[PDB]
């Protein structure tokens, strides 16, 4: 409201005077200068959603695997001197040089990124504390720092395999190469790379370029390889010495995040577009009142991944839909918004002086009780502007889909009033002309009742039951059921005893406005945002006819001003017949007469603006929103076709899989009535002018030029990407441990783990939520509007029902999505390859060896082991009692086949048998362990490992680790498995019994790498050379390159291609004029 | 500060600007007419509402 | 100590002995040592309405909170024809006033 | 031999959906909101709701009806094996009279007790239980707190029940004091045949 | 599961076999012990119900009802919302469900 | 609940909820639909509707 405060403070700099406020003291100086929540936070992510970091540069190598030196060689000793050695002459190695080295994952730890990722693997060597990396999601029940819960492995596994997948998201950026000066490789290029050093990294990098001097295990391997395969082999460049585009390397890296950054690369390169289709699209989004040019030369293949599908848009549609689902203040202020950009670029300019400058010329006089000038312009009391609720309720027809812009109770008469009462035949007026622009179907049944809920006892109708009678207040009428079928089968009005009440609904039937179409936008670059309608069509309330000149001036020809006349026809009749009033006298009579004729002349061209301007500049802006439209099919007069509802699902119902089949019973209605005002909406109307002189072409090209400069759709493009790859990534992870509906291939169910249930499928799928808002630097709300429900058997549709029963609907099909398929490549090659996340698989068996033997306890031989189907064992299970020894004899225990037998003889155990009773097996079990022949293999398929060496020239002995594992064994949590290994020499050495206890099944020494990596050879101990399986391409001539064996190994070198595109700004290229 | 437009009376809340709006038609001799007419049936028995006699 | 009791074994303790509480004598309307009874002097309508307030009191002392939930007294359906045990009546079936 | 139990009941299971309609209370929760849902459909039962409120009221009906709440499932499965173990531990062993679904005829309204033999008659000395309008003594409730135990409840996200059950059924076997009440209800026995 | 093992022995005595008479007449004498009283039922059945509360693995938010219904920041501007009309009514600020 | 008329309850409730629109056919001239559900509490008292 514009007011004055009676303020403080007199000053005043020209004019040299002191005044009374500041709050005219500004004013003052301005002559002078002139003359001489959570709702909060969903409505913000709504107006502004935060977009992804998609693409990001990897300078450096590609490499998750490192080879870490375990126990070290010697560098002295007597039976070789130091002089054989490379260590002695300080010759770098492309292989780490020690005793025993195994290989580990650890992520990148060679890389040069510009933007880092929260999300890594980093995993110690195998000869310390592992299990911290495997109780990272629900052991908040185990006190223990060495303990992890068996049944959640197979989820902890899960959710550290999407990290390490999740961590790879980079493209290797080309840095540049350097010629080669020494005879090492001949003429070859080497790569070089930024960072502090440069030095060891050459070696790093290409092993066959050393020298070969001696019969070592490391200079033995390097000397059988191919010469000519490191460095530049190819590459391939457009301009005279300019960037290259691409080049391809010979260097070390394992296929696995090859892959992953090459299917990465082309899911990035499938949504490219060139600037002369952005060109192409934005002009026709702009209809050509703005252009913009590209290009026409040779580029330098720029990257902007910004096209992608149409269910994209649809999916992440449904979603954002289903986010605002019945609050109306998110939606408020959208309305707001669209109503300020409306109200800077429309041409017109809204002055209620006409009213008072026409209604200053009617007849009238001034002996009566009242004279309807005075009436008019105090229940329409112009005064103020404030006209945005014009804008919001024309807005509203890009969201009849969500929202229904209705009027207050306050702008209808107060239960109604009389005909002769003038005041609400002004109010009739202004309601009856405000509502044909709002989005309510039952508008009409309002318009009707609104006469008839006025006249009552004058003329009676026949209405529809004893409860929405005729004195029922208008309002009331709001659901297509409530319409009184009397207003459709017009002829049940009486048309001699009600003639005013037949004709005004043949006006209604007649010239409420038929809805019209228009088109927007483009599918070209970007999605078609709808679903209800078919794409790049909108649909308007109004008829629209284009505009035949761009210098537009008044005329009547239309839709509006044929519903006013028609209006104003009635009312004059309704004071011309004689029944009704002659009670008025004739000067106040012929002075409504002549004010009705000034109000059926009167001029504005808003009427002209909703039907030759106005859609065109809605569709210029539907296609730059940061809310996509969504809309139902307009119908006016009918029954049938009036929509009753439109609702969201967001899981199956049942048993019952197919959404078709689950969707009708099963969803979330969305929807909100939103009320407005009518004399604002009636005076906007009423008063509407131009500028004095204005052409089309060039008002709205200044209008609407200086709105291309944003990025923002192209910014929510990727946003909707990461929505819908994130849905489909959810739907997969939490498929791989819980049943559900999708077809997937569950991998890692060797690894035992939870009976699974709502609340921890859901707790799973917030954990995958907090990783994939940790990457790409997203903080705010996403993947919650399915957090809430049940996300084990989720589904995406959608439909609105037609008032008969018909119900329209669509389902979108889920696309591809290339971070789950990465996941199950990442699951797959675990399962052939599981050692080096510190996993083995079978189980473990418990009994005393001596021996002088040296055979490694990953790798034990097979007379040491025993099975189910194995002559004389005894399997044991749930019904197993202790019953003790009495006078000498032994205590005994119960068997599965209900037999009793002593403490003797192969035995075979579920862990969770000794975890359900792990205390009161140690008092009896322990004493037979370390001295007794009774051996126990207990079978749990997947654990941790923990690793011990020892020196074999001396005693050794494992019953304080085998004593100290039994006894923390728990019924929550396990602590990891340590092996007493050997360390491999390389002389004759002398033997010594060492005493072992616990050994593994099957074969789990993947992880290896090499023994002792200096000597001729490595004599009395756990021998492996260099796996030549890995360096396929060094080792077979015959193999071509870019050839993997991925399913089974990794193999730690190929070629690797490496980009040097670049990602511009859109108004760096393109730009307007 | 905020000050109406009738009577040039000046208030400091909006909401006591509007309640005296309201408080501020046709005939002078009709709200004459209008006022004594209430002011007759303001407090009579009908509109007002809320030991002996065997 | 490594295991905790995942339900917590003292705090199903503390609460199985709560649940462990006998059963509550109530020996008023029966004849004493003498040959009296052991009552009140109230009858059984006031004396049943009056003691089961005392319940719905007690219940709500038992509570945190100052108004109980669970209610005895004035729950929703009638009960005058309803008596108790005390020691208006004695034995032989009149009034022990003396 | 059997817990007479107003309610029907399932062997132990964890996985299930949510949205199951074998459950008997979620399928009474589903169709008591489709039938409210019924009645606001074509707003005819009430004028007066000047804006149109059916599509919010459809919609918050539905957002209940899809709701995450494990508490009708817990009442399926799990309470029942728990009422059961508690169940002979009682100081004061149930007592209980049968359930009846709608039958007019079986519904039980008085409990009494007699004191005198089959084949004498004697004056009418009924028990003080009888004099009760229902077939006990009465016990109000809060609905509200019912609805929202009902409509809003779930698990710890480590559920083993071998686990749970195996912790938490030991230290209330550790106060048995069943035994003592086998003893007492001897002594209880003798002095009711030596009174009469 | 439970198991008791033991030495054989003669004169080991432990009197507990009764039959279902003795548990049926003590069941009568509970129930006579009543006598339309309220006081003499309330504490086993709230300690019952505080033993249910501590064996139960079901625990009870009301924040999953106030997560579900998202309409907060009630505006004394209303248009008699109804998600906001059964927040108000069901009341999530309680956290009593004896 | 363990009240054995709680399904009458729970009918006569939306019955009592529902006077003005629907009717029910009735026993005698004594009683009337607009009852309120809390007398509803023995079996003698059930509506044969």
């Amino acid at each position: 409201p514009p007011t004055a405060s009676s303020g403080h403070g007199y000053q005043c700099h020209v004019c040299s005077a002191v005044l009374f406020s500041p709050l005219d003291l500004d004013a003052h100086v301005a002559s002078h200068g002139l003359h001489g929540d959570v709702e909060n936070r969903k409505t913000a992510q709504l107006l502004h959603a935060d977009t992804p970091r998609l693409v990001t540069w990897d300078a450096g190598l590609c490499t998750s695997f490192k080879i870490v030196p375990i126990v070290p060689a010697q560098v002295p000793q007597d039976v070789l001197a130091y002089t054989f050695f490379t260590s002695s002459y300080a010759i770098q190695s492309p292989f780490p040089e020690a005793a025993v080295s195994r290989i580990v994952v650890h992520t990148r730890w060679a890389s040069n990124v510009d933007f880092d990722r929260d999300s890594s693997v980093i995993m110690a060597p195998p000869t310390e504390n592992n299990i911290h990396l495997f109780k990272q999601l629900l052991n908040t029940e185990t006190l223990s720092v060495r303990g992890a819960n068996p049944l959640m492995f197979r989820a902890n596994v899960l959710h550290m395999l999407l990290e390490f997948v999740l961590d790879n998201l980079y493209l290797n950026r080309h840095t540049g190469f350097s010629q080669d000066h020494t005879p090492f490789t001949e003429g070859a290029n080497l790569r070089s790379l930024p960072g502090p050093d440069a030095e060891k990294w050459y070696s790093i990098m290409y092993p066959t370029r050393m020298g070969t001097p001696n019969v070592s295990k490391i200079c033995n391997f390097v000397a059988s390889c191919v010469r000519n395969r490191v460095g530049r082999f190819d590459r391939a460049q457009m301009m005279n010495g300019a960037m290259s585009e691409w080049v391809d390397v010979f260097e070390t890296s394992d296929a696995l995040t090859v892959s992953i950054r090459g299917r990465w690369m082309a899911r990035l390169a499938r949504m490219n577009i060139n600037p002369t289709e952005i060109e192409w699209a934005l002009t026709e989004c702009a209809q050509g009142y703005v252009t913009v040019t590209s290009p026409y030369a040779p580029s330098v293949n720029r990257l902007m991944p910004y096209r992608i599908s149409n269910a994209e848009r649809q999916i992440s549609q449904i979603i954002r839909v289903m986010n605002i689902g019945n609050n109306a203040t998110v939606i408020q202020p959208v309305l707001q918004d669209i109503s300020v950009l409306l109200q800077r670029i429309s041409p017109l300019q809204i002055d209620p002086t006409i009213i008072s400058n026409t209604m200053s010329t009617v007849s009238e006089s001034t002996t009566q009780t009242l004279s309807p000038a005075s009436s008019i312009l105090g229940k329409l009391r112009p005064s103020n502007s404030d006209f945005s609720s014009f804008r919001v309720a024309l807005a509203g027809w890009l969201y009849n889909g969500v929202v229904t812009t209705v009027i207050d109770d306050s702008s209808y008469p107060k239960d109604g009033g009389s005909v002769t009462s003038l005041e609400n035949l002004w109010d009739f007026f202004i309601l009856a002309l405000a509502l044909p622009l709002t989005t309510d179907p039952c508008a009409p049944v309002k318009a009707f009742m609104t006469l008839a809920n006025m006249m009552v006892g004058f003329e009676t109708i026949p209405m529809d039951n004893q409860i929405y009678t005729q004195s029922r207040r208008a309002s009331a009428f709001s659901t297509p059921h409530t319409w009184p079928r009397c207003f459709m089968n017009i002829q049940l009005i009486s048309p001699i005893d009600a003639p005013i009440l037949r004709q005004w609904a043949e006006i209604i039937h007649r010239y409420w406005p038929n809805p019209s179409q228009i088109r927007y936008g483009t599918p070209n670059v970007f999605g078609s945002a709808n679903l209800f309608t078919p794409p790049e069509v909108l649909l308007l309330p109004i008829d629209h006819q284009p505009a035949n000149v761009t210098t537009p001036t008044l005329d009547f020809t239309n839709e509006l001003t044929n519903w006013r006349a028609r209006v104003c026809e009635l009312m004059k009749n309704l004071v011309d017949n004689q029944r009704y009033q002659p009670g008025w006298t004739q000067s106040l009579v012929s002075s409504m007469r002549g004010t009705l004729g000034k109000l059926k002349l009167i001029k504005s061209m808003t009427p002209m603006y909703l039907q030759q301007l106005a859609p065109v500049e809605l569709a210029v802006i539907a296609p730059m929103l940061p809310f996509p439209p969504f809309q139902v099919p307009y119908v006016r007069l009918d029954r049938d076709r009036v929509p009753t509802m439109v609702g969201v699902t967001r899981q199956s119902r049942d048993t019952i899989t197919q959404p078709a089949l689950s969707l009708s019973t099963t969803n979330t209605t969305v929807g909100v009535p939103l009320a407005l005002d009518a004399r604002a909406i009636t005076v906007a109307l009423l008063s509407g002018k131009y500028p004095p002189d204005l052409v089309t072409n060039v008002w709205y090209a200044d209008a609407i030029y200086p709105m291309y400069a944003d990025t923002e759709v192209f910014s929510n493009l990727q946003r909707d990407v990461i929505t819908c790859e994130a849905v489909q990534t959810l739907v997969t992870l939490v498929a791989q441990i819980s049943e559900t509906q999708y077809p997937v291939d569950r991998y890692l169910d060797w690894i035992p783990s939870l009976r699974a249930s709502a609340a921890t499928a859901a707790t799973f799928a917030e954990w995958v939520n907090t990783s994939m808002k940790t990457a790409f630097d997203l903080s705010d709300m996403l993947l919650e509007p399915l957090l809430s429900g049940d996300p084990r058997m989720t589904q995406l549709a959608i439909q609105y029902q037609q008032y008969n029963g018909r119900t329209f609907n669509v389902i979108p099909e889920m696309p591809g999505s290339v971070i789950a398929d990465c996941v199950q490549l990442t699951a797959e090659v675990f399962n052939h390859e599981y050692n080096l996340f510190g996993i083995a698989r079978g189980d473990i068996i418990i009994g005393r060896v001596q021996s002088t033997h040296l055979w490694s306890p990953l790798a034990p031989p097979p007379d040491l082991v025993f099975d189910r189907d194995t002559p004389g064992v005894h399997i044991f299970g749930r019904d197993c009692r202790i019953s003790f020894g009495m006078n000498g004899a032994a205590p005994m225990i119960r068997d599965e086949t209900g037999m009793m037998v002593p403490f003797e003889g192969n035995w075979i155990f579920p862990l969770a048998l000794w975890q359900m009773n792990t205390r009161y097996f140690n008092q009896q079990f322990d004493a037979w362990i370390k001295t007794g022949e009774l051996r126990i293999r207990i079978e749990m398929g997947a654990y941790p490992y923990m690793l011990h060496y020892y020196d074999p020239r001396q005693y050794a002995n494992a019953w304080n680790l085998t004593s100290a594992w039994l006894e923390e064994i728990t019924p929550t949590s396990i602590p990891s498995v340590p092996f007493m290994v050997p360390i491999s020499s390389d002389h004759d050495i002398s033997s010594a019994p060492a005493v072992q206890y616990i050994i593994s099944t099957e074969y789990n020494d993947r992880s290896l790498f090499c023994t002792n990596s200096s000597s001729p050879q490595t004599i009395a101990g756990p021998d492996k050379h260099i796996p030549v399986e890995r360096y396929n391409i060094l080792t077979n001539p015959d193999a071509p390159p870019t050839q993997i064996q991925l399913p089974e190994v990794v193999d730690l070198y190929n070629v690797v291609t490496r980009y040097a595109y670049e990602t511009p700004p859109i108004t760096a290229v393109v730009m307007g004029v | 500060g905020y000050q109406c437009h009738v009577c040039s009376a000046v208030l400091f809340s909006p909401l006591d600007l509007d309640a005296h709006v309201a408080s501020h038609l046709t005939s002078s001799e009709i709200q004459r007419h209008i006022t004594e007419f209430i002011s007759s049936w303001q407090n009579h028995p009908i509109v007002q509402v809320s030991k002996t006699a065997q | 100590e490594h295991y905790k009791a995942r339900p917590g074994i003292a705090s199903v303790q503390k609460a199985t002995e709560s649940a462990e509480l006998p059963m509550k004598n109530n020996d008023e309307g029966t004849p004493d040592k003498r040959g009296n009874t052991k009552g009140a002097l109230v009858n059984e309508h006031v004396e049943a309405r009056d003691e089961a307030d005392d319940a719905t009191k007690k219940q709500a002392k038992d509570t945190e909170k100052a108004k109980a939930q669970v209610t005895y007294s004035d729950t929703g359906i009638n009960n005058a024809n309803e008596l108790s045990r005390s020691g208006n009546v004695d034995n032989e079936g009149g009034s022990n006033q003396k």
